[PDB]
RNA sequence: UACCCGCAGAAGAAGCACCGGCUAACUCCGUGCCAGCAGCCGCGGUAAUACGGAGGGUGCAAGCGUUAAUCGGAAUUACUG
């Protein structure tokens, strides 16, 4: 069971996006 | 410190109800020759004085130190009364013995155990993860007076440990890794992406305690492996050198791991009849690591990874054991 | 069916007097009325095309006291009507008989002439009508029944109403505490600050 | 019975949705890509006006929301066009 859990989705490797980073451009702002 | 010593001889009272009410009871139906003439009867009243006992002895500590504490420890702790404040030291000592001892007893928890390391995904900063979390039980196991033998050990091509199954043999050891078993978390800045965005990798701890002749195979690759073919699970071992030690070694594995394919097998079967996320993460950047079952939070992450804390792990225990 | 809470908040909101209290003491004493209500009521936000036109409907709706359904219908009715219908939909809101009284004096607010005509006082034509919503025609008298004169309550309203402005499309008695409904308002007879334009906008829309 | 007349006493009688933009209405606390939200765009990875709680506000009101179902917007089957 230990194994094939490891092996589901919800335990994919996350990223995140950056604000002044390289994939940075926001079209729109969260707030007008 | 005062105020803590309250909290955990409050405990204590929280088993008075307990003790009593039952204690009473077993004295007025169980106690009785009418009724011990059936032994399953009789089994069970020693079952229940055993709950007594234990609430006996350890319960005057916890009364007999506290009341007499206050008359002498209120205004003087240095002069005169330097005994007397750690005169209560060994009240904390007898607390600590009770708490533990309520932590543990519980089935297996004194065989010795083998904890393998799984990594997740990510692949190679998810085997460096690997690694981390094994050097990390290595020294648990050297702080709390272990002897680690390192059975499997595999690397990882691009950089870390693929797998590795690491059995510690000594005094309760089952029981403090017993809970660890499952996911942990490791939210960092990859030293590997350029970007140094923050990741996510994870690893799977399959913790297990340790406890036919044609249907396995025995391979050399001076390496050993006992392929119990029935079942379907492998074992492979390297800690020696010296082949027949090296067997022996990967026998007692394989044995552990067909009881506990055995047991929680027939756990769910009964259920049947009748955590989801990471148990624990460990957030480098933040300096920060919240173990999400149980709602405790420590703030020295290094602490933490180099030495196991036995804080966390006695905290884990104690709901362990609340759930059992 | 009825706003019950703090009135003078409403008039904050608006930005204006509203005369939701009967005009004895000046409003600017009784609360902030260029501060609107609230938590955030200094700051001034730049409002919309949208909440501009719904700010002046909430506005006349306020001044009379009418609920959303009833002033749609009125709108409705306005429109059916002939010639210009923000004019008329001003007319259809005076016409009402809880406003016709206030007008008058009888009541020192609108809320007041309303409380009156429920509680059975209020005579059109010598028969008592109760509903706040009627319409009252052209050439219709309109007076105090004989057991609500004694109230010092209206006449204190009819005071205040002295002090205040008086309508042309009525004529009103002091003594016999009855008035005559002569014809129904042209538009440059009631207040230019609202803007009947912006609510039939807001209809439309 | 409708209707009228008398009696007492503020008495027996206010909720529901929403407040990132579209869309009227903003702040603090908790959480920390979780738990959750969500019509569309999209919020949440430890200062969230977008989650949950509060206070404040807005809109409807003896109702107020959600879903389903039609036309409208859709000049997006366009005869008008
Ligand atoms: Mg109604
Ligand atoms: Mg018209
Ligand atoms: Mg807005
Ligand atoms: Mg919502
Ligand atoms: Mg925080
Ligand atoms: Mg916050
Ligand atoms: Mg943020
Ligand atoms: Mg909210
Ligand atoms: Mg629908
Ligand atoms: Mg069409
Ligand atoms: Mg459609």
């Amino acid at each position: 069971a230990i194994e094939a859990l490891l092996h589901d989705p919800l335990f994919r490797q996350r990223v995140e996006k950056n604000k002044k980073g390289k994939g940075s451009y926001m079209r729109k702002g969260k707030h007008g | 410190n005062a105020s803590r010593n309250a909290w955990k001889a409050s405990g204590g009272i929280f088993d008075i109800p307990q003790k009593e009410t039952r204690l009473k009871e077993l004295e007025r139906r169980l106690e009785d020759p009418s009724l011990w003439n059936d032994p399953e009867a009789a089994r069970k009243v020693s079952q229940e004085a055993a709950r007594l006992r234990r609430t006996v002895d350890t319960f005057r500590s916890l009364e007999s130190d506290l009341q007499g504490l206050l008359e002498l420890m209120e205004e003087l702790p240095a002069e005169e009364r330097e005994a007397l404040k750690p005169e209560l030291e060994e009240a904390a000592k007898k607390l600590d013995e009770l708490y533990h001892q309520t932590l543990l007893n519980f089935p297996h928890a004194e065989k010795n155990a083998i904890l393998t390391i799984q990594p997740g995904a990510g692949g190679t900063e998810a085997c460096d993860w690997a690694e981390m979390l094994l050097r990390m039980y290595t020294r648990f196991a050297e702080r709390q007076g272990f002897q680690v033998e390192v059975v499997d050990l595999t690397p990882g091509p691009e950089a870390g440990i693929d797998y590795a199954q690491i059995l510690v043999k000594g005094e309760n050891a089952y029981g403090l890794l017993s809970p660890e078993a499952g996911v942990h978390r490791l939210v960092r800045p990859s030293p590997f992406d350029a970007s140094g965005r923050r990741h996510t990798s994870f690893a799977g701890v399959e913790v297990i305690p340790e406890v036919k002749p044609e249907e396995l195979r025995i391979d050399v690759m001076s390496a050993v492996r006992v392929v119990h073919l029935p079942t379907g699970i492998t074992v492979t071992c390297q800690t020696t050198r010296s082949q027949i030690k090296n067997k022996e070694l990967a026998l007692k594995i394989l044995k552990a791991r067909l009881y506990e394919l055995e047991r929680k097998k027939r756990e769910e079967e009964l259920k049947a009849l009748r955590w989801g996320s990471q148990i624990r993460s460990y957030v480098l950047d933040k300096n920060y690591v919240k173990d999400h079952r149980t709602g405790l939070m420590r703030h020295d992450p290094e602490n933490v990874l180099d030495g196991d804390l036995m804080d966390l792990i006695w905290a884990g225990l104690e709901w362990k054991a609340g759930r059992r | 069916a009825r706003y019950l809470g703090p009135k003078l908040k409403l008039s904050r909101r608006e930005g204006t007097d509203l005369f939701l209290k009967s005009g004895v003491r000046a409003i600017d004493t009784k609360c902030k009325i260029e501060q609107a209500p609230g938590q955030h009521g200094a700051r001034k936000p730049r409002l919309s095309d949208y909440g501009v036109q719904l700010r002046e409907k909430q506005k006349v709706r306020r001044i009379y006291g009418v609920l959303e359904r009833q002033f749609r219908n009125y709108y409705k009715e306005a429109a059916r009507l002939k010639g210009n219908t923000g004019e008329n939909l001003l007319a259809l809101l005076e016409g009402r008989l809880d406003n016709v009284v206030y007008r008058m004096g009888f009541g020192a607010t609108r809320a007041e002439a309303r409380q009156l005509v429920s509680h059975k006082a209020i005579m059109v034509n010598g028969r008592v009508v109760n509903i706040a919503s009627y319409q009252v025609s052209p050439n219709d008298v309109v007076s105090i029944r004989e057991k609500a004169k004694k109230q010092s309550r209206v006449k204190a309203a009819l005071e205040l109403a002295e002090q205040r402005e008086k309508p042309t499309w009525l004529e009103v008695d002091a003594g016999k505490m009855e008035g005559t409904f002569k014809r129904k308002p042209e538009r440059s007879d009631l207040s230019a600050d609202i803007n009947e334009h912006l609510i039939v906008e807001l209809y439309s829309k």
